[PDB]
C-alpha cells in the first residue's frame, strides 16, 4: 500500500529556508499528485502545493515568491523548498496524496512539525514518576522546540498509556509527562520503559521505571 | 478568495446522537457533474483521514454511519448515531478553486455520564534534585467531565502560582480524560519541607479527595 | 480520468 513519510530539520531560524521531504513507498511518484499541505499549532490546515505524475506544480498564490516543490523519481521523493521564515511558518507539515480514485488527498504521511525559531535544540531530561492497579511514569523536562514522543516497552504496552500535552516553562523549554497503569502485582516482575524521542534534536532517551523505598 | 465556511464550529453531543455538519462555498466548487468537495477527520496527534470524497462517497473502510450530501455551495457531512471513537476534527477540502482551501473545522466533544478521577501523586526523583529542582506530579486518571480543582499543599500550606496542568484529549473508548498538575520548586524549598499533598475536588467525588507522601529518600 | 493545472480538474 502507499505510504508517505516526511523528514527534515524541527527547527528552522527566522529568515532561513525551511526544507522538507516525502519519501514515498509501495507507489511510484509518476502517478498522482503529491502535495505538501501545513497546520500552525491549533488551527486549520493549509494547502501548500503539488507536484504532479507529470513535473508540473501548483502553488498556493501567498505563498508562490517563497515556494518550491521538487521531486527525484529515482529516490522516490518529493521536496518542499520554503524561503526566508518567520513565525508564521511555525507548523506540522504533512505530505499528502490525490490519486485519481477519489480526486481528493486519500493517503497522508504522519506530519513533522517545524518551528521556526532563533532558540538553540535542547535534548529532553527524562526522570522516573516511580509506582489492584498502580500508576507510574516519566517526566521528560527541559527540551526545546517540540515535540517528544512517549512510547512503553518499545510500542509493547499501549493500553492505558496517557502523555500529557507539552507545557512552556517560564525558561522557554518545554515539559510533560507520560503514565501508565498496570497491575500492581507486575511491579518487580515486569520491567517498564519509557521510550522518549526528541527528533529535533535527534536524541532518544530510555527511561527504566522501578519502584524507590520510601 | 474562495472561502468555505463550516458550521457549527463546535458541537458536543452524547453517544448514538446524530450528528450533522454543513460547508458552505462561497462560490460553486462543481465541475464535470462532480462536487470537488471532500470531508476530513483529523484526531488528535494525527493526520486527517479522508472521510467522504466528491461530496458523497464513501471512502473504503469508513464505517456507514458517515455520509455527505450537496452539490455547488452547500455541503452537509452527517454522522447518522455517533460513537465514541468518533471524537474529533472534522473539516471540509475543496480542490477545483484556485487556490485549494480547507473549511476552518469543527470540533465534536462527546458527552457522557460523571466519572470520578482515580488520582495519583508522585515525588520528584533524587536524580532531578541534583538538578536543584524538584517537580511533583499529580495525575487524574480517566474522569468526566472536564472541569477538576487541583490544589497542592506543603506542610499544610496552601500553595499558589507554582503549579500548571495539563489535560489530555478525550479518550476514543470511554469519552475520559485524564490530567497532570506539576508542582515545581526549588531543591532547597523542596528539602526543607516533609509533608507533600495534592487534593482533587471533582463532581464525581461526594468530597475532596487527597493523595500525600512524606518527603526524603527514605 | 480528469487532469488538474492550476487548481481546476478538466478533460485530458
Amino acid at each position: 500500500e502507499v505510504q508517505l513519510q516526511e523528514s527534515g530539520p524541527g527547527l528552522v531560524k527566522p529568515s532561513e529556508t525551511l526544507s522538507l521531504t516525502c519519501t514515498v513507498s509501495g507507489d511510484s511518484i509518476t502517478s498522482g499528485y503529491w502535495n505538501w499541505i501545513r497546520q500552525p499549532p491549533g488551527r486549520a490546515l493549509e494547502w501548500m502545493g503539488y507536484i504532479s505524475y507529470s513535473g508540473s506544480t501548483y502553488y498556493s498564490l501567498s505563498l508562490r515568491s517563497r515556494i518550491t516543490i521538487s521531486r527525484d523519481t529515482s529516490k522516490n521523493q518529493y521536496s518542499l523548498r520554503l524561503s526566508s521564515v518567520t513565525a508564521a511558518d511555525t507548523a506540522m507539515y504533512y505530505c499528502a496524496l490525490i490519486t485519481t480514485s477519489t480526486y481528493a488527498m486519500d493517503y497522508w504521511g504522519q506530519g513533522t512539525t517545524v518551528t521556526v525559531s532563533s532558540a538553540s535544540t535542547k535534548g529532553p531530561s527524562v526522570f522516573p514518576l516511580a509506582p489492584g492497579t498502580a500508576a507510574l511514569g516519566c517526566l521528560v523536562k527541559d527540551y526545546f522546540p517540540e515535540p517528544v514522543t512517549v512510547s512503553w516497552n518499545s510500542g509493547a504496552l499501549t493500553s492505558g498509556v496517557h502523555t500529557f500535552p507539552a507545557v512552556l516553562q517560564s525558561s522557554g523549554l518545554y515539559s510533560l509527562s507520560s503514565v501508565v497503569t498496570v497491575p500492581s502485582s507486575s511491579l518487580g516482575t515486569q520491567t517498564y520503559i519509557c521510550n522518549v524521542n526528541h527528533k529535533p534534536s535527534n536524541t532518544k532517551v530510555d527511561k527504566k521505571v522501578e519502584p524507590k523505598s520510601c | 478568495d474562495i472561502v468555505l465556511t463550516q458550521s457549527p464550529s463546535s458541537l458536543s453531543a452524547s453517544v448514538g446522537d446524530r450528528v450533522t455538519i454543513t460547508c458552505r462555498a462561497s462560490e460553486s466548487v462543481d465541475g464535470y457533474g462532480y462536487s470537488f468537495l471532500h470531508w476530513f477527520q483529523q484526531k488528535p496527534g494525527k493526520a486527517p483521514k479522508l472521510l467522504i470524497y466528491l461530496a458523497s462517497n464513501l471512502n473504503s473502510g469508513v464505517p456507514s454511519r458517515f455520509s455527505g450530501s450537496g452539490s455547488g455551495t452547500d455541503f452537509t457531512l452527517t454522522i447518522s448515531s455517533l460513537q465514541p471513537e468518533d471524537f474529533a476534527t472534522y473539516y471540509c477540502q475543496q480542490n477545483n478553486v484556485d487556490p485549494w482551501t480547507f473549511g476552518q473545522g469543527t470540533k465534536l466533544e462527546i458527552k457522557r455520564t460523571v466519572a470520578a478521577p482515580s488520582v495519583f501523586i508522585f515525588p520528584p526523583s533524587d536524580e532531578q534534585l541534583k538538578s536543584g529542582t524538584a517537580s511533583v506530579v499529580c495525575l487524574l486518571n480517566n474522569f468526566y467531565p472536564r472541569e477538576a480543582k487541583v490544589q497542592w499543599k506543603v506542610d499544610n500550606a496552601l500553595q499558589s502560582g507554582n503549579s500548571q496542568e495539563s489535560v489530555t484529549e478525550q479518550d476514543s473508548k470511554d469519552s475520559t480524560y485524564s490530567l497532570s498538575s506539576t508542582l515545581t520548586l526549588s531543591k532547597a524549598d523542596y528539602e526543607k519541607h516533609k509533608v507533600y499533598a495534592c487534593e482533587v475536588t471533582h463532581q464525581g467525588l461526594s468530597s475532596p479527595v487527597t493523595k500525600s507522601f512524606n518527603r526524603g529518600e527514605c | 480520468q480528469l487532469i488538474n493545472t492550476n487548481g481546476s480538474w478538466h478533460i485530458n
